[PDB]
């Protein structure tokens, strides 16, 4: 699994692979590891998929409630912290990192990092067992207030690396753009893909 | 293995208008043989029997807590249980014990009471039904009675056949198991009577 | 809180549980229901409260239960409070099997519900069970039984005895004509015929009217049977005919 | 065990083989894997025999409660929360990997649940023993949008392959199709196997076997 | 003998010798305390609420008074009665809606979510230990395979589907306004479904209010999602009517 | 009345009986006067006799180091809340290893006390404290109630013919603050000795004391401990 | 008005016209206890309590009915002051929940929502009493801009611009009509809070009082707080020469 | 280690038990009785575990007493032993499970002389004859060799007798005193302990 | 918070009688007319469903509801008791299936369901029902018909009425109802029934009528309503 979440002006981009691996088999080459709490709200997954899945539905529920109740769309922080809470209350029990971005009118395009129950803000940030591989690159490749198209860019091309490097990561890359005129969700199948130095 | 312990074998088998179900005489403990005469096959009504395998604690355990609810069962309803019934309700007993499970492999066998039909099924000790038109085998000695009973079997078999057939499947295969013996008794069941016999098993 | 609270297990300047003697008047429009004891046999005669032309005849009886392989009863008040009672008794009499592995003795099965009664009669501030039960049954203990159970909790063993209607008009014609020690099956079941005739309300006494259950020792096993329309027409017809030849 | 789900143009396909092995040895030769959820609902089992029977038939006895409080045909989507959520109560305990496929007021969907209460959703998977060699052939003839008959013959193709391929698996081949106007359920619909022929009989003159007691009662 | 009396049967949830509830009975004599009336209209496009604004003094938040409530992006109601009881049920229903989507996986139906309501009624009506809740749930919103839907359930726990219906004060008399209407088939459109459901109050109350008087939200085919018409957009169905 | 068995029950005049009527437990228990200075804090009470024989009952009592109290009303109820004092006061030097702050252990009496009043069938605390204590804020007199309110006062007085006490103290509340620690013991003996018939006065046996300030913890005198007090007396007048 | 005798002991039972009383003598209880004022200013919202003196023997300072809920949140209060300070302390554990679930400060009228329904769970059994008081919401910030709620007995709330309650709410609300509180900077408004309650006080019924006040502003950075001893006395100088 | 014998005769019940009470490598008591008296015609014989043998034995003792006391009537030899069984099979799936081999012999008005085996696996079954411990693998085959349904209780206590001088002879451990017991109609005697 | 009354709001008076059951038995009495017809070959189940008023959507809400394939239920009272015996039974049912793996004998749920109603005359803090149960269903090839009461007892019935005018339904079904029917005649004697108490013109929307068969039981639509009218 690699998934990225990358942060500009306008709003946010979650970027994600395609595949679920039992051991050296692949059960599902076509996944979408793109979850969303709210409208405007969406996490990435990783980790194991049963705990994964399971934190995204109570996430999304608690949010809806939530958002009910202050009859506005939730804070994005507000998002990010009963994923964290969930994730710290049964570290033990549960295994997955769930990376929440998206946008809301307080504070815009955000990004934060749950892995093992803490809270973060970041630029951007990758999980999963392919982030091993694109540390270096994404620290050479970044550069701040890049433009939405830019940052589709960085986030397809790190992800696409990652994908090629590690076992446990492939398939097809799921795109979504968070802004305040809505949600666009893109695929790049492997034609698509990016190419750098394979052998 | 937990089922090794006590060992045992039954067996049933189908034919015309008829059914049969034989077992083991054998209660032991690993290195030695304590009873001769132990029960393993017990009825759950006119017509209606079940064969228990594995370990002896859980084989009397299963049968009591089945006749517990049996009885209820036929008080509450006016009528007598039927065989698809009783598979159903041993499942049931089974599996409420799924992650602390009675160390025993059922044999249901008997005529459908109204209806004549004849019925056979054997289960899990977690109570996974398993119905089929010819033999079940449970015990120790599985493998050799799935030897036999493959051989052996026929569609259609008088009662007088049948018994033969049962009892041959059972003395066989008991003789190439060390956990199972000391005689083998056998209920032939018809409409019209039951027939219990103990077989000149090998006593070694 | 308290202002609703009925206070029904508690006491009365005289000694007494109003809820419990206020059990006792449902009892008493209820069905006639007695039993007699026989040297070879004991048996339950009951009053059918449920009669109409309209009405299916599904179950095998109306008010006799059977409770264990040895053992039947019958049931006096409110149904569903008997429907509760009966279907404890049981499980009591299976609860005993599975443990001892032999039939629960007539007594002890009495005892156990009895307890359960007295305790809704003590604690718990609800009502009692407005029903009054009549056992009867074999053990290898003491034989032939027949037991009176009341909605107080308390019992006794009795050699015949009714309750319902007309209860107290019933017990001392049974006084009168019960022959201590002498009494078989049939003269029992002529008995029975004859008291519930006097007793009962509408006067001719019918095979749709009466229930009656015999408990009888055959070949090492206790049977249990519901008389049928057939027999039952013989039992009035029998007494009918003798009503005819009181008469010179 | 091999089972497999095909999605195609007018609905869905399932596919189940016949074969229940204890330890090394088949126990029932004649099984049924394909399960009754709801009407235009049916589920694979495959894991734990007594597992994947029980959380079915509890599913489908909920989904029927549901039906009934609702008014409404049931829905897939819903059949697969149910599933997850209770098996994820039970942190993979209960041994059971299904292929659930049904057609909904949404059109024809295929899901595959996992034991631990993972879930995926799509046109074509294989569960079992034997899903390598089902998966395989899907992933080489599926195309999107087949006619019923291709579906129907591929699903066979993919799970006979399973059969002869896994040692797990053996059997008949037994399919279910599932279209708006109707659920089909076609029970031994290709037998890759039949001996039912034997050179010997073994039959015994009655007195063969040795008697020591015998009883009789009458009824 | 009607009406009469024995016990406690006035005080807590028991029967009376009639065989009723007089706790139950009251319940409903308690949603008239709030002096108010709502007015729920169906068409074949569309489902309309409409409930009188009142406002004492300027110096409440008059965006802070309303009965229009949200339960669901597509299910919306309005609340008749005790305020404080309505929004208790509100908070309750927004539970039971999210509940069953977490369960199920799919949106509510509106007959759905006023069953569920209806049976948590009922509970208070069977026991002693607690009151019914003294107001009225009209529920709209529109079914994805039946069309537009209306559904309202009580405090006794009864609860129906309908073409039209009117809650509160003066819901006798527009009960009896909306019969006349239905039995002449018109062509039930947007503005059609709205100008009856105001026109209804403003009849029976004779008032013809201001835009801020009153409350309107709607449900249409469409745009299944639940609004509030504001005071600009109100205002041009005031007009309209008077044209 | 209907409107007083319980203290679920409002009154119509928009009151609770059990209340006011658990108010009256503190009314017929023997007087108590607690004032403070800048420095510290002076609780002195009337101790009382069933009979000449019986001896005199405990009115004040421990409850940390630095915070000390005088009972008004039932006793039982007096020392339970006396225990729940104690427990909180234990539970803060466990836990900070700081003495717990007057103002929140009254907080928490205030919290405590409530509860009983809002539930059927539990009833109200059936005393009145006066609470004497020292913390980083200096000196402090506390009063509670039946009814969970409370109060921060210069000087208090409750309990029977307390009134007598509370106009003494309401003349010479502004002399408190200035005053030494031998001359605020004689104004809270002065008080105290008003609510007294005109036939007895303040002696050896019937005076209990307790002090807590800066210079030292709480402290109780009783019997031959409290003599030096009584002694430089200025004569009862009328 | 009442009725007596059965249906106004309980608050599970219902009377025959549809009212419960025991929620209704709980609103009396809070009519008895002296008015508490507040309303919503441009840039932020101002609290103002008369504190009647029972005895000079008192603190100056103690028996306050001005709280703080949470660092920008402040309750005005009126009724029994046993129940005001429980339903400050769950309006505290509430605002703290928020933030341990959802990492930032509670918005106001939410805060007010959940309080409300824990006031209104008092009024629907028999084996509980409704809370005998009512209290204000007062918060402001650069978002959600200033706020006011107030809640009663029975667990309604509702927004305010200007809102009183106690023994004189109607002379106090028609005083507060007068003021055009949606263009006043809260400095303003403190002078304005301090001659309604000096109006409003009966002087000669109840013996003395004093004056509590708070903020919850721009100039308090969005934190409440108490208006300091200087602010105060100027408010009291322009109460006391204005009422002539 | 400890041992049991039972032998069932026509009319009566022959039962005996070792008297050893050992620790470690020590024999604390020659004289220690293992038999536990249930009715006037019921013996409880118990090997196994220190603590939990005695505990177990008097547990069931006193509820086979508490019958008696609120029946007026003492619980036949298999009701009793139904008992046994079942209230150490309810235990064998718990956190602590009672390591216990028990003989139980009895004698009923109705069915006669009765010997009743069972496991600490709690499986109950009816046998003529039987033994616990290790002595029974060495003393089993005696009992099968001389043992007949109708043998008389002079022979029975000298086939007891050839059982216990193979304990002597071949079983490793110490076994120098048993105490013999007889059940029939006039119900428990105390039989001549047979010391080596 | 709270917690719940723990005393019977049932209790025996002098007379013997218990007068909260009874009081119940008066809510049915005073309900919509109902009546169920073992007929030979199946059971009709026929219920008024008059909402009084044009307004009311006739489609929304059901009298005549499915407890499972094999069987349906009507009653006279109370709707909303009637939804949570509804949903009782429903539970009931497939609780008796996923053990037995049979359909449940009609006599087995009504004893169950009968049951549960004798629970709230006697437990605390709780009124009785004020419902009687008009329960149909076919099991062993043979049509069953029974009632349940307020009191918890259950009766056996070849054809009975309970409501408004169930004195005079019983009677006129005494004369009328005949032993062998064929089920489209029975459907025919159980609106005549219904029209004996209706007050008014019929219409396949006043009306609610289900059937139960060796196919099932289902409920019959406003067009097969419309068929039998005339
Ligand atoms: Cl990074
Ligand atoms: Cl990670
Ligand atoms: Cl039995
Ligand atoms: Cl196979
Ligand atoms: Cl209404
Ligand atoms: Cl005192
Ligand atoms: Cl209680
Ligand atoms: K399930
Ligand atoms: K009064
Ligand atoms: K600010």
């Amino acid at each position: 699994t690699t998934i990225m979440a990358v942060e500009f002006d306008g709003g946010v981009v979650v970027g994600s692979d395609s595949r679920v691996s039992a051991g050296t088999a692949v059960v599902n080459r076509v996944f979408d590891k793109l979850s969303p709490l709210h409208q405007r709200i969406f996490c990435a997954l990783s980790g194991s998929a049963a705990d994964a899945q399971a934190i995204a539905d109570m996430a999304a529920y608690q949010l809806e409630l939530h958002g009910l109740e202050l009859e506005e769309p939730p804070l994005v922080l507000a998002a990010a912290n009963v994923v964290k809470n969930i994730s710290y209350k049964y570290r033990e029990d549960l295994l997955a990192h769930l990376i929440v971005a998206g946008w809301d009118q307080r504070e815009g395009g955000q990004v934060y990092g749950t892995m093992g129950g803490m809270l973060i803000r970041q630029p951007f940030t990758i999980g999963g067992s392919g982030s091993s591989y694109i540390y270096g690159y994404v620290d050479a490749a970044y550069k701040p207030g890049m433009t939405p198209e830019e940052c589709r860019r960085f986030t397809t091309n790190a992800i696409t690396l990652a994908m090629n490097r590690d076992g446990s990561s492939g398939g097809v890359i799921y795109l979504v753009t968070i802004t305040a005129a809505g949600v666009d969700h893109r695929v790049i199948l492997g034609d698509e893909l990016p190419k750098f130095y394979d052998e | 293995s937990i089922m090794s312990y006590n060992g045992g074998a039954v067996m049933a088998m189908k034919g015309k208008n008829c059914v049969a179900i034989a077992a083991d005489r054998r209660f032991g403990i690993q290195a030695q043989m304590v009873t001769t005469d132990f029960q393993k096959i017990f009825p759950m009504g006119d017509r209606l029997y079940i064969g228990l395998a594995g370990l002896a604690t859980d084989v009397q355990t299963v049968a009591q807590r089945l006749k517990f609810r049996l009885n209820l069962y036929e008080l509450k309803e006016g009528r007598q249980i039927k065989p698809y019934t009783l598979m159903s309700m041993v499942a049931n007993l089974l599996y409420e014990k799924r992650f602390g499970p009675y160390y025993t492999e059922p044999v249901i066998a008997g005529l459908d009471p109204k209806t004549f039909k004849p019925f056979i099924c054997s289960l899990d000790l977690i109570g996974c039904p398993m119905v089929t038109d010819d033999f079940v085998v449970s015990g120790t000695c599985s493998e050799q009675m799935y030897g036999m009973c493959e051989s052996l079997w026929e569609p259609n078999m008088d009662p007088e056949h049948l018994f033969e057939t049962i009892s041959q499947a059972m003395l066989n295969a008991v003789d190439r198991d060390a956990v199972s013996g000391m005689g083998v008794i056998v209920h032939v069941i018809e409409k019209d009577k039951i027939t219990t016999r103990t077989l000149k098993a090998r006593m070694d | 809180s308290r202002r609703y609270d009925s206070r029904t297990t508690i006491f009365s300047p005289e000694g007494r549980l109003y809820q419990v003697e206020y059990a006792m008047e449902a009892i008493g429009h209820a069905g006639t229901c007695l039993g007699i004891l026989a040297n070879d046999g004991v048996l339950l005669a009951a009053e059918r409260r449920n009669i109409h032309k309209l009405l299916d005849e599904v179950f095998f009886s109306e008010k006799i239960y059977k409770l264990n392989e040895d053992m039947a009863c019958s049931v006096a008040g409110i149904t569903s409070d008997a429907n509760v009672l009966t279907n404890e008794l049981r499980l009591i009499a299976q609860r005993y099997l599975l443990q001892y592995q032999e039939p629960i003795p007539c007594e002890q099965l009495v005892t156990a519900l009895c307890d359960i009664k007295q305790a809704y009669t003590q604690f718990g501030g609800k009502r009692p069970f407005g029903v009054s039960l009549l056992y009867i049954g074999w053990d290898k203990h003491y034989g032939f039984q027949l037991y009176q159970s009341d909605p107080s909790g308390n019992y006794g063993g009795w050699k015949a005895t009714c309750i319902g209607n007309n209860s107290a008009a019933a017990v001392s014609m049974l006084k009168q004509d019960y022959k201590e020690g002498e009494m078989t099956l049939k003269s029992a079941l002529a008995l029975a015929v004859k008291v519930l005739n006097k007793t009962m309300d509408v006067s001719k006494l019918s095979a749709e009217k009466v229930e009656i259950a015999t408990l009888t020792r055959e070949s090492g096993k206790t049977v249990i049977r519901v008389l049928k329309q057939k027999e039952v027409e013989q039992l009035i017809k029998k007494h009918e005919e003798e009503e005819a030849k009181a008469e010179r | 065990t091999t089972i497999a789900g095909l999605v195609f143009r007018d609905g869905v396909i399932l596919g189940a083989d016949t074969r229940a092995t204890n330890d090394s040895v088949v126990a029932d030769k004649s099984c049924e894997k394909i399960h009754f959820i709801a009407p235009k609902i049916y589920c694979c089992g495959a894991g734990v025999a007594a597992d994947t029977e029980m959380t079915t038939r509890m599913a489908a006895s909920k989904m029927e409660l549901h039906a009934l409080s609702t008014g409404r045909e049931p829905r897939v989507a819903t059949v697969t929360r149910i599933l997850r959520q209770t098996l994820f109560r039970y942190q993979g305990h209960v041994g059971a990997s299904l292929v659930v496929g049904g057609v909904d007021l949404n059109g024809p969907q295929l899901y595959e649940v996992h034991p631990h209460g993972s879930y995926s959703r799509l046109p074509f998977t294989a569960l079992g023993s034997g899903q390598g060699a089902a998966v395989a052939l899907l992933e080489d003839r599926f195309q999107p949008n087949m006619t019923l008959e291709a579906a129907q013959e591929l699903l066979v193709e993919a799970i006979t392959a399973g059969i002869l391929s896994d040692l797990g698996s053996g059997g008949n081949v037994d399919a279910c199709v599932i279209t708006a106007g109707g659920a089909k359920l076609q029970r031994a619909l290709s037998t890759p196997t039949e001996p039912v022929q034997r050179a010997g009989r073994y039959r015994f003159a009655p007195g063969t076997t040795p008697v020591l007691t015998r009883e009789v009662r009458p009824l | 003998s009607r009406g009469s009396s024995a016990g406690f049967d006035r005080h807590i949830t028991i029967f009376s010798p009639e065989g009723r509830l007089y706790q139950v009975e009251y319940a409903f004599k308690a949603i008239n305390q709030g002096g108010l009336t709502s007015v729920a209209v169906r068409g074949k496009d569309c489902a309309v609420i409409v409930t009188q604004k009142k406002v004492p003094d300027k110096l409440l938040d008059s965006s802070t008074v309303t009965h229009l409530f949200k339960i669901t992006e597509s299910i919306g109601c309005v609340m008749t009665g005790m305020t404080a009881d309505s929004r208790s049920q509100v908070q309750r229903a927004r539970y039971e809606a999210a509940n069953w989507k977490y369960k199920y996986g799919y949106e509510i139906p509106v007959d759905m979510l006023c069953k569920r309501i209806a049976d948590i009624s009922q509970v208070y009506t069977q026991n002693a230990e607690m009151r019914p809740l003294g107001c009225c749930m009209i529920l709209i919103g529109i079914d994805e395979e039946q069309g537009p839907q209306v559904y309202k359930c009580d405090p006794a726990g009864y609860y129906c589907g309908f073409k039209a219906t009117a809650a509160g004060v003066k819901q006798t008399e527009s009960t009896s306004f909306l019969e006349k209407k239905v039995k002449k088939k018109f062509d039930w459109t947007f503005e059609q479904t709205v100008e009856t459901a105001i026109t209804c109050l403003s009849t029976v109350l004779s008032i013809d209010f201001k835009p801020s008087e009153i409350e309107v939200g709607v449900v249409t085919v469409e745009n299944p999602k639940f609004r509030i018409l504001t005071e600009a957009e109100i205002d041009a169905h005031l007009v309209a009517l008077a044209e | 009345n209907q409107y007083d068995n319980d203290v679920t029950v409002w009154s119509p005049q928009g009151r609770i009986h059990q209340i006011e009527y658990a108010m009256e437990a503190v009314k017929q228990g023997s007087a108590t006067v607690g004032l403070k200075s800048k420095t510290h804090a002076v609780l002195v009470a009337l101790k009382r006799a069933q009979s000449e024989l019986a001896a005199h009952q405990k009115k004040i009592l421990h409850v940390d180091n630095h915070i000390g109290i005088s009972i008004a009303g039932l006793t039982a109820d007096a020392r339970l809340l006396c225990n729940f004092m104690r427990q909180e006061c234990l539970d803060s030097r466990f836990v900070f290893d700081r003495p717990l702050p007057v103002s929140r252990l009254v907080s928490l009496i205030g919290s405590k006390t409530q509860i009983p009043t809002q539930r059927y069938g539990r009833r109200p605390y059936g005393v009145g404290l006066l609470i004497a204590g020292y913390d980083d804020m200096g000196p402090h007199i506390f009063q509670t109630c039946p009814s969970a309110n409370y109060f921060d006062c210069r000087a208090m007085s409750i309990g029977a013919r307390s009134q007598s006490a509370r106009t003494y103290l309401e003349r010479h509340m502004s002399e408190f603050m200035e005053c030494n620690l031998d001359e605020l013991v004689k104004h809270g003996l002065r008080a105290l000795r008003e609510t007294l018939p005109a036939e007895q006065d303040l002696t050896t046996k019937n005076v209990s004391i307790g002090i807590v300030g800066k210079d030292l913890e709480f402290t109780i005198y009783d019997d031959d401990d409290v003599s030096p007090f009584l002694d430089g007396l200025e004569e009862r007048p009328q | 008005s009442s009725i007596g005798t059965g249906y106004d002991l309980s608050a599970s039972t219902f009377s025959p016209d549809g009212r419960v009383f025991q929620v209704e003598y709980a609103m009396k209880a809070v009519e008895n206890s002296s008015t508490a004022i507040g309303i919503r200013c441009k840039d932020g919202v101002v609290f103002g309590v008369e504190k009647l003196v029972l005895s000079k023997l008192y603190e100056e300072g103690s028996n306050k009915r001005l709280f703080n809920v949470d660092r920008h949140v402040g309750m005005a209060v009126a009724g029994l002051l046993a129940d005001a300070r429980s339903l400050a302390d769950i309006a505290r554990e509430e605002a703290s929940n928020f933030r341990s679930n959802f990492g930032y400060n509670i918005p106001l009228k939410h805060l007010a929502d959940r309080v409300a329904m824990y006031v209104h769970a008092y009024t629907l059994y028999s084996a509980v009493r409704p809370f005998g008081c009512s209290f204000m919401l007062g918060s402001y910030s650069a978002n959600d801009g200033a706020q006011l709620y107030m809640i009663d007995p029975s667990g309604v709330s509702y927004g305010y611009w200007g809102c009183a309650i106690g023994k004189a709410r109607q002379a106090a609300k028609t005083e507060i009509e007068k003021l055009q509180m949606k263009e006043m900077t809260c400095r303003d408004v403190v002078k304005e809070v301090a001659k309604i309650i000096y109006i409003v006080h009966d002087e000669v019924k109840d013996k003395a009082f004093e004056l509590e006040l708070s903020w919850v502003g721009e100039l308090t950075k969005g934190r409440h707080e108490i208006v300091p001893k200087d602010i105060r006395e100027e408010a009291e100088k322009y109460a006391k020469e204005s009422l002539k | 280690m400890e041992y049991l014998i039972g032998i069932q005769g026509p009319d009566y019940v022959l039962v005996a038990s070792d008297r050893v009470a050992a620790s470690n490598i020590v024999q604390m008591k020659d004289d220690h009785d293992k038999m536990f008296k249930m009715s006037e015609k019921i013996l409880l014989l118990c090997v196994g575990e220190a603590g939990d043998t005695v505990q177990f034995a008097e547990y069931i003792q006193k509820n086979v007493q508490l019958y008696k006391m609120r029946n007026g009537y003492e619980l036949s030899p298999t009701a009793a032993a139904n008992f046994t069984r079942r209230n150490l099979a309810d235990c064998l799936r718990s956190r602590t499970p009672y390591h216990v081999n028990l003989l139980l012999a009895g004698y009923d008005e109705h069915e006669g002389p009765a010997l009743y085996y069972m496991d600490y696996l709690a499986a109950l079954a009816k046998a003529p004859f039987a033994a616990h411990g290790y002595g029974a693998f060495l003393t089993l085959s005696i009992l099968d060799r001389y043992y007949t349904p109708t043998i008389s209780r002079e022979r029975a206590v000298e086939l007891l007798r050839k059982c216990l001088e193979e304990l002597q002879k071949r079983f490793i451990l110490n076994l120098p005193t048993f105490s013999v017991r007889v059940i029939d109609k006039d119900g428990i005697h105390n039989l001549e302990n047979i010391a080596f | 918070a709270k917690r719940g009354y723990s005393f019977s709001l049932t209790t025996f008076s002098p007379s013997g009688k218990l007068v909260q059951i009874e009081y119940a038995l008066a809510a049915v009495a005073g309900g919509a007319p109902s009546v169920g017809i073992k007929a030979a070959n199946g059971v009709v189940l026929a219920t008024e469903k008059k909402q009084k008023s044009i307004l009311y959507d006739e489609r929304s809400v059901h009298k005549v509801e499915p407890i499972t394939k094999h069987i349906g239920l009507v009653y006279s009272g109370m709707g909303p008791d009637y939804r949570v015996l509804v949903h009782r039974a429903r539970k009931l049912a497939q609780q008796y299936y996923l053990v037995y793996q049979e359909p449940i004998p009609t006599a087995q749920l009504v004893q169950r369901v009968a049951s549960v109603m004798q629970e709230y005359t006697q437990s605390g803090g709780v009124r009785p029902f004020g419902v009687s149960l008009l329960i149909c269903g076919w099991n062993e090839g043979r049509p069953y018909l029974f009632q349940s009461d307020p009191s918890g007892a259950y009766f056996a019935w070849k054809a009975t009425a309970m409501g408004k005018n169930y004195v005079n339904g019983k009677t006129f079904l005494e004369k009328r109802y005949n032993e062998d029917l064929e089920l489209e005649d029975a459907i025919h004697t159980a609106i005549l029934t219904l029209k004996e108490s209706f007050e008014g013109q019929m219409t396949e929307d006043n009306i609610e009528v289900g059937i139960c068969n060796e196919a099932g039981f289902r409920r019959l639509t406003p067009t097969e309503v419309r068929d039998y009218l005339a």
